[PDB]
């Protein structure tokens, strides 16, 4: 099997949107006046720091971003060199809806948005490389219902 | 030269398939986020692959269930990835 | 537990 | 008793991305699933599991090219498999 | 690793939808009015129809399907019993856009809408076996773009 | 070679 290189030390760049504070969302736009603040969210954004600068990566925070920051800290780093790079990561802890996230602003971010800032034309530095994007927002309020099966 | 796509080399990793919600434990973190580190932190230093990993993300985060809305959540990866990603531990 |  | 996601236990092949074309060439199928059907036929035999071979089918498909239109294709797998997925041969 | 289990014989249905003439689309719907015949797609179902059988599923065939018929195909399989099979298999070969396949009278199925007829609750004697889709169909007209890469 |  082929298998990526993933030899650099660092291996890249581990970005970490978290998104805590809504009130700016709660104010501006109507439909989001009871959206919640994201109590917790420290806690996966330092897990996934402790766990990926246990592999390697070189860990960039920013906390409680809207969507033009958002828009920003992407273009900073697609015009980065990443020679010397084996892999970029991105997570996003944030609130969504189908096939976005929100800024703290309750502004929307298309999925697609984010992660076509890391293609190869726009970031050839990374090219043939993974780019990883975790994402952890909602996707729409329906609650996923469950279904029975026997036990392993 | 050679050439492959523009979009090749990426690993989406969604909390959940589309239309739903994802669930966020106050006190302890996203069923999503804190069992993707779990599993990493588990099964990199084995040499696992990220997709096997993300495998078993599936299979934890569906055993996990809201018993105040009767909810459950299925995360959901997409990937144009060309070979097999490892994150060796050393 | 809360929702995202 | 257990429960698991609706959802639970998709793996969804597409082709390309998101917006753009896939290519058939009328003399002899189309690109993805040529590729899909003689890397399965290869691998299954070896007991390798579906998520490795549609990373195979990737890499072939990412190297062909139109030089008429100075196209490529990305095929995408999509998933919420919970468990490793073999078809064996036997 | 925990392993779907796929030891049944058959394994499942394959079912195979393959669309090739699109005279209806051209006929009645004016923005369709130059797409063309899928030549070449039987050859596609053949190679599907060799590697299935040869992997113990029970290959299910269909021709030149408008929207509702492939819709009705679908319902015949969601109320099926498969309580007797490992897996199930559905290939789509047609063609499609953004989000979409096309049936040969050019009306639009969403992708979703075909995956979501075999969720657990819809067809429970699939529940906790892996469903399989395979989508042979254009997803937008664009060309997808080269990037430079060094040669493995 | 064709589109799909």
């Amino acid at each position: 099997d082929k298998v990526y290189q993933m030899k650099s030390k660092p291996r890249g760049y581990c970005l970490i949107i978290n998104n805590h504070n809504f009130a700016k969302a709660r104010e501006k736009v109507p439909k989001l006046h009871s959206i919640r603040d994201r109590n917790g969210t420290h806690l996966d954004a330092g897990a996934l720091t402790t766990t990926f600068e246990e592999l390697h990566f070189e860990i960039k925070p920013h906390d409680d971003c809207t969507v033009e920051q958002i828009y920003e800290i992407l273009k900073i780093y697609q015009l980065m060199d990443h020679s010397n790079m084996d892999c970029f990561i991105c997570c996003i802890l944030s609130h969504g809806d189908k096939g976005i996230i929100y800024g703290t602003d309750g502004q929307e971010a298309p999925i697609y948005e984010l992660t076509s800032q890391f293609t190869g034309l726009k970031c050839p530095s990374l090219a043939g490389k993974p780019k990883v994007f975790f994402i952890q927002a909602c996707q729409g309020d329906n609650y996923q219902k469950g279904i029975p099966v026997e036990t392993d | 030269t050679r050439y492959i796509p523009d979009e090749a080399d990426f690993l989406l990793g969604m909390a959940t398939v589309n239309n739903c919600v994802s669930y966020r434990n106050p006190a302890e973190g996203t069923w999503y986020i804190q069992s993707l580190c779990q599993s990493l932190r588990e099964r990199c230093p084995r040499g696992d692959d990220i997709l096997t990993i993300l495998t078993e993300v599936n299979y934890e985060v569906s055993n996990k269930d809201d018993k105040k809305n009767m909810g459950k959540q299925m995360p959901q990866p997409t990937f144009t990835l060309r070979k097999k990603l490892v994150f060796p531990s050393d | 537990i809360e929702t995202x």
